[PDB]
């Protein structure tokens, strides 16, 4: 009923209330993903408020469609509406084209509704970068989007608290020959530098792009990665 | 059409013939009669093809969507009261008559879907043209848990009676098993229309039908 | 059908000729009504339909291409243009509540090159078009019941090269043709025809 | 839709957006209307010869219909907004009236479009004033002012834009009421040259006569202005 | 300022925006009608802004009706937009019943408009003065942008319109000709106007009740007036 | 400005919806579920301090489909209204999918409403936390497998073994974490977990309850439709609570 | 909630709207890019964000369509865009959809008059109607059509567009202005105002060399017409030459951008014999 | 019949790493001819022909929707439509109209340009798509058509020898039907070269 924009221009030139909404999507858990030859990792780190929080239910990577997932910084609740948003986008091409969609088109379809908050009346801009991963004709891709609606496309990147120093380990790191079994490895390694106590299978969640399909790893396929590091 | 489904202990069998008609002419004589729905769902169907596959696609599109939500296998009855409230809406002009088979917790589960959006949730059934001979075929030797294999050569035998009994459905027997575990979909589990005479190629030698203008563009 | 348009396009004019019988029922009340409307300086259109859609339909276009020279500072659209652009607006008519515009059209015009950088078609443009919206480019067209003994009688006749005289000798058999053969008295025929230098009024053939 | 109202009454009575619509119009293009015995005459500034826009003519006067051109002065994005409402108007008359429409009806629909705008909620007024010329069917010549309140009225001579007081307060101590084709011109461009800069590349100008708009070419023009600014030397001696 | 809505009252019961509204058609062209039992007469200056504005373009006088005349005093942009409602329903009243509007129905219809504000932002900052000829006979009714139609004796609206009705209390008699209110009207224009009263300078324009027909004066009839006095 | 709205603050924090939590603690109401092995309790106080107001009426838990009982806390009215949105959805889904709403969906469902308030200005986010709880079907072997969720005002949808909601929700939760390193928690008798649920609730509010002053709710393996749970079979807890 | 509205499409004392002329503001922090109007085709030149090296490219098997800077609008039109990323795609994908629009209707590629029209009617709409702020973005349309030729047009978010033959938004707009109006001439090659629009970019952005993982460039031209298939529409005339928007690769660049480097280094030891 | 008014038929063919996509060239109003000089192929791209049989208005019209969606798809996507997904987009588009349809039988056929598999699309009016190996066919001369090219056709044919049964089928059967013929455009497209051959039949 409120149909007055909350987004407008500062005098500096600025979109104030985006900056703030940036700083929303630079405060939550840590996640990132490595891009490989033959594949795609994202891992994040579902730090629980409590013990009593059953770890299942949380969910910091979510399958998009059978070809794409994701994961995100900041507002969860807000994240879960692009999600939720992507995953209708998803069908509604496969429906059309009876094709699994392409990333880049999937990514360019939320990034219209991270713009849509930000001009349209009575609503705040969404607080959560995402971090679409999935794979098409066009190979294996890493996306970030942000609350601007802006989206860049990574070989790796980190999103959330540790992210400043987080991509500076992953630039050291990062070779183009890296295999998706050296990724997982390397994005793993990447977490447990910035964790503070141990990583477990209830502590972080990760989700792989692979061959043809993205799947979350189940918490045996997980130990089996955090045994090695 | 003719398509077909039984229970049996471990899960469900689904049947089709193949032929896909306009009119009074096979358009396409192995054309696909059973959909992927769910990973434990298929759904046969007969009626208008295009109201078929268009209603099979948007439920199995919806449920995988609802798929992700929940983080659990779809269940059938989600399915068949899908197929049930769209095809209702449209008072049967949406011409689709579906066999909806699939396996959940539950247990075995096979319905149809008359077109007007009736359900009969039964251990065996029978959709289009041929359902009638079929259904013979279904009612004569259809007992309570048999195996995989008898539920399939009965399924089988009761498509074979629509295929040559009636017109529209012809050519071979598609069968899809859906057990609790997976879904085992054999293309041609039957050909008993082969071919009867081998094709006499007729030579048509390059150069032959008169050509007045020419336009080659390479790529 | 009462009414006949002919059309004919050559290597540098099209000639259009239209029905002036004007009629209420089985009564002639003129053979004075002009159904070749010019939409351009270099385009017009043979319309043969009932007055009401021929004139609503006519007039639609003649003021929708007129508001583009406006918003297009006097730049003069193609005749492919008008011609699509004609079909399309009585296509989308045949699936509105109002039904179709009842209007059997023959579009004619004359493209130049517009500027310097036209590279386009420069030369005559001949569109036959039923009121469903089938559009298709011609040698020569008609409509009506009159229709059907010019269109062989060109087949006949009509080379693609003849001069501006022999399309005044040939579009008097044409309309001769139609005042021999059709009981429906379409005894004087407007007959205008598109060159480069623009829309021409033959007054020599009737 | 945002249907807040935005147009509103303050203590003194005065619409405060259409006073600064009026201020938008004020630092606008100067532009100039004369009428004559035959001919109108409509002539505007330009922003002046920069050496990038293009050589190929953008007209800063434009075309209603046939016989009605109209200047602006003040935000181009929304003049270019009434002028295809009044172009789009033009031929919604003329559909459902075989006539086509006069110069006195089109104003009094532009007016009370430019009307609508300080009196809709969701909408700041169009920062827009208008000088419509033009000839009726008939052969009368007509020249009107719309200003952003939406109040229209017909003119002998009048000025929009920049001082647009100071040009009229100019016009009315030296304006003849019978006047030809090149007295009009004559007269439209001296008026213009009170205001604008000294140069001639800034002017551009259309003459309307029955049946026949022409703009000057920057040849013709040049002719004018050096016969104009010879006689704005002549009035710089007396003084 | 935005601070107050539109649809609000002061501490003392009136309307701010109509409140306001009424404070600018005090800024506006001094308009008057006189209701003499022969005809009722209105005349406005016109308040030319320069001597070049074709005078009988910028109308403070408006035929309504064959039988009525509007006179308007404020904003002339919005004055048009009741007089073209006003028309449309006088013509709507003799569509349906074959006979003339009264004079009081077609102010009660301009008052059908000036309280819908909330549909259209603010109020009309303009008073009509509506005149015409009925069945009641001569009348002369004032709208304000409140919406309270008045009928009046003799009423004057805008710039000098407190200085016109102190000249009305003592000239004003019931029982006048339409000579001698067409010499009041003329008489007091001049006393109140800021420029010299000319022929071009002011409209007048009455409706005589023996024909019931609009007259509207031209210069050299105005001239016939400014001559007997 | 920042706070009057539902939009950032230059810290990245919507302040309304900070707010609300705040609208939770209000009210001195404390609740605590707890999920065991083949079974879910939902505590909540319940005090009546007007001797006149009949008992009966004021409920902090509402079933919401025959499977599903909430726990509202915070403002009561919002939870009130929540529960009907709750209802409306979970009608909603029967109707379009023909089963029973899964509580997970529930939950998630009420999450994304509570969001849409916190994105949308001049809507008011809902004062209260949402503690639905019932079983689901693992769709694995058959089994019913006990559930809580949280929906709080931010939009914030999470699954739990044991949670509380309220006053002391800080002194509630740090007993209840003190007692998952002892014990497992799911390999609890419901008899046990009630015991752990009712010492929170008593160490939380620093007070010995009665069997009055505290109503709970159930759903248990055997009997999956949610129960309230009579006042005499609480005070066999309440009993064995003080007595251990 | 009245009380906490912007009022964005509202004047000002002055008589200008506020939240258009921050917006203009905002288009002035973005990358530069150069325009330039030749006879041959148009050139236009943009400044990329700084690449980090962990930066990859979405592999999109066609390369021409879009780039950071540079996006395809249709066949025959160009543009480039200089403010908010955000909103250009909102644009963009709207003035696709209208030069199709009109393809749809008349079967003819739209004029750019007519899209520039188009796309700034848009936008202005968001400086009156509708409480929310203006679109925060300058185009930079290049597009050829067979009224005008080859055209550029700069765009702003009041809705204000003006046609040009070289024009600059972005960083350095007003400095590209007074180096554009210096160098340009009404007769020029492809390849003379490639170099301009590169020189021009390379000194905004200050560097010695034209740093080519910092520069896109884009080029509307007409090239021969391959995919005539005459025979399937006989009637209908194929140009021989059809427009063809390319975005360049980093090599296709190359001698392009080490003639803007001679040309830089030339103009260099002019300066060293003036001060002689 | 309304599918029959303007005429036409349409027939494609899939060999070995080739298709033969070939129409008529007719176009009338019931048995009265307009033209003789109207082949109703399309050329979405490279490696996708579309030929649309029915009333001309539809067409017409939705090849003009076609246009637009497949050239939208090339700006959003950046990369040529696959066989596949255009039909699929088609089947979807016709369906979208499932009451009140367009009087058009798409005709598609299509060729990867990396495998070089054939599929071929013939898409009834309200987009049930049939997707055979071998060849689809529909307009007027149908039935005459699934008659000739069943006999004539083999599976793995080169481009020249497909071309000369392509022309043969819709020839030979041309000459059976009113409402098609006035020759025949086909159009032999590979993964290396698009060839389009106007073919010389009866004017009958």
């Amino acid at each position: 009923e409120a149909f007055y924009g909350l987004t407008t221009f500062s005098p500096s030139g600025k979109l104030i209330q985006i900056e703030y909404a940036t700083t929303a999507a630079g405060k939550g858990t840590t996640a990132l993903g490595v891009k490989a030859t033959d594949g795609v990792v994202i891992a994040a780190k579902k730090k629980a408020p409590s013990t009593l929080v059953d770890a299942s239910s949380i969910q910091k990577v979510f399958v998009l469609d059978e070809h794409v997932g994701c994961t995100y910084s900041g507002m969860g609740p807000d994240c879960r509406v692009l999600i939720d948003s992507a995953r209708k986008n998803c069908q509604q091409y496969k429906l059309m084209y009876n094709e699994p969609i392409p990333i880049s088109q999937l990514v360019r379809k939320i990034s219209a509704i991270y713009q849509e908050f930000t001009q349209s009346g009575g609503v705040r801009p969404f607080g959560c970068s995402l971090l679409v991963a999935g794979v098409d004709a066009n190979g294996y891709h890493l996306y970030q989007v942000d609350p601007s609606g802006t989206f860049w496309a990574w070989k790796a990147t980190a999103i959330g608290t540790g992210s400043p120093d987080a991509k500076a380990f992953l630039e050291k790191r990062y070779t183009v020959d890296m295999e998706l079994e050296d990724a997982v490895h390397t994005a793993l390694l990447t977490l447990k530098e910035g964790f503070d106590g141990q990583m477990t299978s209830e502590n972080t969640q990760v989700g792989r792009v692979v061959e043809n399909r993205f799947e979350i790893l189940s918490v045996d396929q997980l130990r089996d990665y955090l045994d090695q590091i | 059409t003719t398509i077909v489904g039984v229970v049996y202990r471990d899960g469900v069998v689904l049947g089709a013939d193949t032929r896909a008609t306009e009119g009074s002419i096979v358009a396409d004589k192995r054309c696909r009669k059973i959909h992927y729905m769910a990973p434990n769902i298929m759904c046969c169907g007969a009626g208008t093809s295009a109201d078929t596959e268009a209603v099979t696609n948007m439920v199995s599109s919806h449920l995988a969507l609802h798929r992700l939500e929940t983080g659990k296998q779809s269940r059938v009855l989600e399915a068949l009261t899908l197929l049930k409230r769209h095809l209702y809406r449209y008072q049967g002009h949406v011409s689709a008559a579906l066999v909806l088979g699939g396996v959940d917790v539950e247990g075995p589960f096979l319905a149809t879907i008359a077109p007007h959006g009736s359900t009969d949730r039964l251990p065996f059934v029978t959709m289009g043209s041929g359902s009638i001979a079929a259904m013979a075929q279904l009612e004569a030797a259809y007992k309570d848990n048999m195996t995989c294999e008898e539920a399939k050569e009965l399924v089988a035998s009761a498509i074979r009676k629509g295929i040559f009994n009636d017109p529209y459905s012809g050519t071979q027997v598609d069968v899809c098993v859906i057990t609790k575990d997976k879904t085992e979909l054999t293309i041609g589990y039957d050909k008993p229309n082969e071919r009867m005479y081998p094709r006499q190629e007729v030579l048509l030698p390059p150069g032959t039908t008169p050509v007045l203008k020419e336009e080659i563009r390479q790529l | 059908m009462a009414e006949t348009a002919i059309a004919f396009r050559c290597k540098d004019y099209v000639m259009v000729a239209a029905a002036g019988l004007n009629a209420f029922y089985y009564i002639k009340i003129t053979d004075a009504e002009d159904k070749i409307t010019q939409l351009d300086t270099h385009q017009l259109v043979a319309c043969t339909g009932e007055n009401g859609p021929r004139v609503n339909f006519t007039e639609y276009i003649k003021c929708n291409l007129a508001l583009n020279r406006m918003r297009q500072h006097g730049r003069h659209s193609s005749c492919e243009s008008t011609a699509n652009f004609m079909r399309n607006c009585l296509a989308s008519a045949i699936r509105s509540r109002e039904g179709a515009y009842q209007v059997n059209c023959l579009f004619a015009g004359y493209d130049t090159p517009v500027s310097e950088d036209d590279d386009g078609v420069v030369g005559p443009q001949l569109f036959y078009m039923d009121y469903l919206g089938t559009l298709q480019a011609v040698p020569y067209g008609c409509h009506g019941y009159g229709a059907c003994f010019v269109t062989a009688l060109l087949d006949r006749l009509w080379r693609p090269d003849l001069s501006q005289q022999e399309g005044l000798e040939l579009m008097q058999k044409c309309c001769d043709e139609v005042k021999r053969r059709v009981i429906i008295s379409n005894s004087y025929f407007f007959v205008k025809a598109v060159t480069k230098n623009g829309v021409e009024v033959i007054t020599a053939v009737h | 839709s945002y249907d807040r109202a935005i147009t509103v009454f303050s203590p003194d009575g005065h619409l405060f957006q259409v006073e600064y619509a009026q201020e938008a119009v004020k630092k606008g293009l100067a532009a100039v209307g004369v009428l004559g015995s035959d001919s109108v005459v409509i002539a505007v500034e330009k922003k002046s010869a920069v050496k990038l826009q293009d050589s190929r003519t953008i007209r800063k006067i434009y075309k209603v219909d046939a016989n009605i051109y109209l200047a602006f002065a003040g935000l181009s994005a929304d003049a270019r907004v009434l002028i295809n409402k009044a172009q789009l108007e033009c031929q919604r008359f003329s559909l459902n009236y075989e006539d086509t429409m006069d110069v006195d009806m089109l104003v009094r629909y532009v007016a009370g479009v430019q009307q609508k705008s300080t009196q809709s909620g969701g909408s700041r007024p169009f920062g827009v004033a208008t000088v419509i010329g033009g000839f009726n069917e008939d052969g009368k010549p007509h020249l009107w002012k719309t200003d952003p309140s939406g109040m229209c009225s017909a003119w002998r001579a009048v000025a929009i834009g920049r001082h647009d007081q100071t040009v009229i307060e100019y016009m009315e101590k030296s304006y003849k009421d019978g006047m030809s084709r090149d007295e009009c011109v004559h007269f439209a461009i001296k008026s213009l040259l009170e205001v604008v800069e000294s140069g001639s590349r800034n002017i551009e100008l259309l003459v309307l006569q029955y049946k026949e708009a022409r703009y000057l070419t920057e040849e013709e023009l040049q002719k004018f202005v050096v016969e104009v600014e010879k006689e704005r030397e002549e009035e710089a001696a007396a003084k | 300022e935005y601070d107050r809505g539109v649809n609000t009252f002061s501490p003392e019961g009136r309307i701010f925006q109509i409140e306001y509204a009424v404070e600018a058609i005090k800024l506006g062209s001094t308009s008057l009608g006189i209701r003499t039992p022969e005809g009722v007469v209105l005349a406005a200056e016109k308040r030319v802004p320069s001597t070049l504005v074709v005078p009988s373009s910028m109308s403070k006088i408006m035929e309504v009706d064959s039988h009525i005349a509007a006179v308007m005093s404020g904003m002339v942009a919005d004055a048009r937009i009741l007089v073209e409602h006003a028309r449309v329903e006088s013509q709507n009243h003799r569509f349906t019943y074959n006979e003339p509007m009264s004079v009081e129905s077609c102010t009660l219809a301009t008052c059908d408009l000036s309280i819908q504000f909330g549909l259209m932002s603010r109020p009309f900052g303009v008073s009509l003065l509506i005149a015409g000829v009925d069945e009641k006979g001569p009348q002369l009714w004032q709208t304000d942008p409140s919406g309270t139609h008045t009928r009046y004796d003799a009423q004057a609206i805008g710039g000098g319109a407190e200085a016109a009705q102190s000249v009305f209390t003592e000239r004003y008699h019931r029982n006048m000709t339409l000579e001698e209110g067409e010499t009041l009207a003329v008489d007091i224009l001049k006393q109140v106007m800021e420029d010299q009263l000319s022929p071009e300078n002011i409209e007048v324009a009455v409706v005589r009740a023996d024909d019931g027909k609009l007259h509207m004066y031209t210069p050299t009839e105005i001239k016939a007036i400014m001559s007997r006095m | 400005f920042d706070k009057y709205i539902t939009v950032f603050s230059p810290e990245g924090s919507l302040y309304q919806v900070e707010y609300a939590f705040k609208a939770v603690t209000y009210p001195g109401l404390l609740t605590v579920a707890i999920r065991c092995k083949d079974a879910v309790l939902v505590v909540t106080q319940h005090l009546i301090p007007d001797r006149l107001m009949r008992p009966d009426s004021v409920t902090a838990l509402y079933e919401v489909t025959p499977n599903i009982g909430c726990c509202m806390t915070g403002r009561a009215p919002d939870g009130r209204a929540l529960v009907q949105r709750a209802r409306e959805e979970a009608s909603d889904y029967q109707y379009r999918y023909g089963v029973e709403i899964p509580i997970a969906v529930l939950a998630k469902r009420m999450g994304d409403k509570a969001q849409v308030r916190t994105q949308q200005a001049g809507l008011r986010p809902m004062g209260v936390v949402s503690t639905f709880i019932g079983m689901d079907q693992s769709d694995q072997d058959g089994s019913l497998k006990p559930q809580i969720y949280t929906v709080d005002p931010a939009g914030w949808t999470g699954g739990h073994i044991a949670c509380a909601a309220g006053k002391k929700q800080v002194e509630a939760m740090a007993f209840l974490e003190k007692r998952q390193k002892s014990t497992e928690l799911d390999a609890l008798t419901q008899k046990e977990a009630a015991m752990i649920a009712l010492a929170a609730l008593q160490s939380a509010i620093g007070t010995a309850v009665k069997a009055k002053e505290v109503e709970v709710g159930r759903c248990t393996a055997a009997n999956p439709a949610f129960q309230r749970v009579p006042n005499s079979e609480v005070e066999e807890w309440l009993t064995a609570v003080a007595e251990a | 909630s009245h009380r906490y509205d912007s009022r964005t499409t509202t004047f000002s004392p002055e008589g200008r709207l506020y939240q258009v002329e921050y917006a203009v503001e905002a288009i002035q922090q973005a990358g530069t890019v150069i325009g330039v109007c030749t006879k041959d085709g148009v050139v236009l030149a943009g400044e990329k964000m700084v690449p980090h090296p962990l930066f990859d490219s979405e592999s999109m098997q066609d390369k021409n369509t879009s780039g950071e800077k540079m996006y395809k609008i249709a066949e025959h039109i160009g543009c480039s865009v200089a403010g908010v990323t955000s909103d250009a795609y909102a644009l963009l994908n709207y003035a696709r959809l209208s030069a199709l629009r009109h393809q749809y209707t008349f079967q003819e590629p739209m004029a750019i008059e007519d899209l520039c029209r188009i796309l700034c009617d848009e936008k202005q709409l968001y400086t009156q109607y509708g409480g929310v702020r203006p679109y925060g973005v300058s185009f930079l349309l290049v597009g050829w059509d067979r009224y005008y030729g080859y055209q550029l047009y700069s765009t702003e978010p009041s809705g204000d567009y003006s046609a040009w033959s070289a024009y600059a938004i972005g960083q350095n707009d007003q400095v590209a202005h007074a180096l554009l109006k210096k160098d340009w001439h009404e007769s020029m090659t492809l390849e003379d105002g490639m170099l301009l629009a590169l020189r021009v970019l390379g000194k905004t952005m200050d560097t010695a060399k034209i740093d080519l993982d910092r520069v896109e460039v884009a080029v509307m031209r007409k090239v021969p017409a391959s995919n005539i298939d005459q025979l399937l529409d006989p009637f209908k005339h194929h140009p021989k030459t059809t427009p063809r928007f390319q975005i360049l690769t980093r090599s296709e660049l190359k001698p392009h951008a080490e003639r803007a480097d001679q040309a830089r280094e030339a103009e260099e030891k002019a300066e060293a014999e003036r001060q002689r | 019949s309304i599918m029959a008014y303007s005429g036409g038929s349409v027939m494609a063919m899939a060999g070995k790493e080739c298709f033969v996509i070939i129409s008529d060239n007719r176009l009338g109003e019931q048995l009265k001819t307009i033209s003789t000089e109207v082949p109703k192929l399309h050329v979405v791209n490279d490696s996708i022909v579309y030929g649309l049989t029915g009333l001309r208005t539809d067409q017409q019209t939705f090849a003009n929707k076609v246009q637009f969606r497949t050239e939208m798809y090339k700006l959003r996507e950046e990369r040529d439509i696959t066989g596949k997904a255009f039909a699929a987009m088609i089947t979807s588009m016709l369906y979208e109209a499932r009451f009140g349809p367009w009087f058009v039988e798409p005709v598609i056929g299509s060729i990867d340009k990396s495998t070089g598999e054939v599929y071929l699309c013939a898409t009834d009016l309200i987009g049930a798509p049939c997707e055979p190996e071998d060849y689809v066919c529909a307009g007027t001369a149908a039935e005459s058509l699934h008659g000739m090219c069943e006999a004539l056709w083999r599976p793995g044919m080169s481009p020249e020898e497909l071309f000369e049964i392509a022309a043969q089928a819709m020839l030979s059967a041309c000459d059976r039907d009113s409402l098609s013929g006035y020759g025949a455009v086909a159009m032999i497209v590979t993964k290396d070269k698009v060839t389009t051959r106007l073919i010389k039949g009866r004017k009958d």
